């Protein structure tokens, strides 16, 4: 019977609603997450029978039979907004502000693009991302170095031990899209490009519509308990009504067949 | 009068049907462990007169390849596969199999093995130091330890072979393990060749996909429909018990 | 009954790692003891009907049927890792940091 | 040959994390009662079965 | 059941969290002590397509 | 369904339905933060430009 596999239909798209409420409970403690959010959409609708003439001396409602098939999930969407900043003192952490991404390099030969600005240095100086993946600018930071100072712009200097002037080590720009929405998204806080978003653009910070480092802040996730709260209690309770109705369709069922 | 045999024939397939589904709820909770679907098929026999009769026979169209969730055991020998990613492991009889039970043991003697399967990476059957620590890196390094040496002395000692098959041509085996169909090694050699983009990640274990809801629907249809069926054996039975008063004359 | 004997075996699947739970549970004030953790595998499968090939390019569903059997616990694994240490202040209390075990 | 120190005074408590066991207990439950509702769903169908 | 098994590493990110706050803390008063922190990450993305 | 989408060529699409607007398919540019007034005008501003 078609009304069981409408009410499968539904249940369904409540546990996956409840699944990506879980997940963006989960890493509230995560650096530079995005929150999601599941847009579902219904299926097609059965027309037993055109509705006929009407309106003619006459106020008869119309009678036209359309049935309904149920409902689907057919996006879940990130909020590319802008969170708050924690301070950490660490020299190597950058916050970012704006839009934009630091491209990492993965270990099969692509390139990949994130938020978490969180990095620390590899035994050969070169600045990597928490897990081992190099930042593909390459940022070679020597050995003996007093401190490590990035400005606002992209330009990451160190002191020496003599030398009064800083001497500049590399550059530190970062890469834009048309639609960050459409990036894929993968563990460790990853994103690869798809169709869906437009080719990358590297440019050097503040210009050209990029973002801005901040030296020693990590940007926090824009995640809103409260929402996730209600959210919680608006689907428990669609999922006791879905239960319900499955159960009187069992029930007039079983009533049927004692026949 | 032969009517009734197409009506049983019904109850019985769904009889076995409901096995599936108990099957599916045994093992709720084995890691890497992939339901078992089910589907009935109508078969139209042909013949004289008018063909009306179809008979109903139920069917598995093989597993689902829906990743389940996963725990995190931060067991450091633990690990779980890519959204299509398999783990191949050597066979009772030889063959080579692909699984996704990412629980892997240490015996005494270096062995490492899934379910009691040596486990085959690049090269054949891996085997790592007597008894150093095991570390699994994101795409198969294994690094061992020994213990008492210091922390530099890590080195690597082998690498895991990660497969990528879609689903639709790997067939389960009768022990649990996923084999290459006929279509798929035709297509794809005799064995399928470890590919990079397969990623994986320690420290979690995945656990079976199965989902409660599709289960107790399944159950309802099943147990409407074998009550329909009986009504109609019985109604059946009922109809032709007086044909032979008929006859008797 | 097939369906019986296979709900069965789930049953008692669930039974026995409810007991390595409260296993777990009751004893967690002890000193130097290691969690358990119950491991369970399925049974063999029966192919009642063998999975013919078509390739007539009808993109027909494979038709083959194989009924499960059930599930067994198959082993149960004690992680051994370090825990934490607590001062009784007492001369002849030894606490290992590492691995390994008095005899 | 890698094996670990010893401190006096100290004792090694165990390494029970109760907060998976709570969750496992939870899934160890639901699952139990699943399987029950499988045994009944099968048990009324063969009622009806040897009804006639 | 899936939304169960993410709560759990949720609660366990936490207790790990909590974990590393309690250590540093304890030896507040340990001279040469650097303080620590942890860095989390999300797991691993399952992807679902449609025709 | 207020949901709309921006696609990568900067034409707005809702369920992928290119949405009509006085005109015909209304396209922004191609990354400008889009802002929708009380009623119905469309502000497009280029990330970065003043």
């Amino acid at each position: 019977i078609s009304s069981l596999w409408i009410a499968k239909t539904g249940l369904d798209a409540q546990q996956t609603n409840m699944d990506v409420i879980a997940n963006n409970l989960a890493n509230v403690s995560t650096n530079g997450f995005k929150r999601q959010r599941a847009v579902f959409e219904d299926l097609l609708y059965q027309t037993i029978r055109q509705p006929g003439a009407q309106s003619s001396e006459q106020t008869t409602l119309p009678s036209g039979l359309q049935i309904g098939t149920g409902v689907r999930p057919v996006a879940t969407e990130r909020l590319h907004s802008q969170g708050n900043l924690s301070q950490t003192n660490n020299s190597k952490d950058v916050a970012i502000k704006g839009q934009g991404f630091f491209q990492v390099m993965l270990p099969d030969g692509t390139s990949a693009y994130t938020r978490d600005g969180s990095f620390q240095v590899d035994q050969n100086g070169q600045l990597v991302t928490a897990g081992g993946f190099q930042v593909q600018p390459a940022i070679t930071i020597p050995a003996n170095a007093l401190s490590i100072t990035i400005g606002r712009d992209g330009v990451v200097s160190v002191t020496q031990q003599g030398q009064a002037a800083p001497v500049q080590v590399g550059q530190l720009n970062l890469t834009t899209f048309m639609n960050d929405t459409g990036l894929e998204s993968i563990g460790e806080n990853l994103y690869i490009e798809t169709q869906s978003s437009g080719a990358p653009n590297e440019s050097t910070p503040g210009l050209n519509g990029a973002g801005l480092l901040y030296q020693g802040y990590v940007e926090t996730s824009n995640v809103n308990v409260a929402e996730e709260l209600v959210n919680m209690i608006q689907v428990q309770r669609a999922y006791e009504i879905n239960s319900k109705a499955v159960s009187t369709t069992d029930q007039m069922l079983q009533k049927l067949t004692q026949l | 009068d032969h009517a009734i045999y197409t009506a049983m024939g019904a109850a019985s397939q769904t009889l076995n049907q409901q096995a599936v589904t108990a099957s599916n709820l045994a093992n709720a909770s084995t890691p890497g462990f992939r339901a078992q679907l089910n589907a009935l098929r109508a078969v139209p026999v042909d013949g004289l007169s008018l063909a009306t009769r179809t008979l109903v026979t139920a069917s598995t169209p093989g597993a689902d390849m829906t990743p389940g969730q996963l725990d995190y055991t931060s067991r450091p020998l633990d690990v779980a596969l890519q959204q299509d990613g398999w783990l191949v492991v050597q066979a009772a009889d030889g063959a080579e199999g692909y699984t996704r039970n990412g629980n892997i043991q240490v015996g005494p003697t270096g062995q490492l093995t899934i379910q009691g399967h040596p486990v085959i990476g690049e090269g054949g059957p891996i085997t790592v130091p007597e008894g150093s620590e095991i570390t699994i890196a994101a795409d198969g390094t294994i690094s061992a330890l020994n213990p008492g040496d210091p922390p530099n002395t890590v080195a690597p000692v082998g690498r895991l072979k990660l497969v990528k098959a879609e689903g639709n041509e790997v067939q389960r085996s009768d022990d649990g393990l996923f084999r290459l169909t006929a279509e798929a090694q035709a297509e794809r050699g005799a064995v399928l060749a470890a590919d990079p983009s397969i990623r994986i990640m320690s420290g979690v274990l995945e656990g079976s996909n199965v989902k409660p809801v599709e289960a107790m629907t399944d159950m309802i249809a099943n147990a409407r429909r074998f009550e329909m069926q009986m009504k109609v054996i019985t109604s059946v039975d009922e109809n032709e018990g007086r044909a032979n008063q008929l006859l008797s004359m």
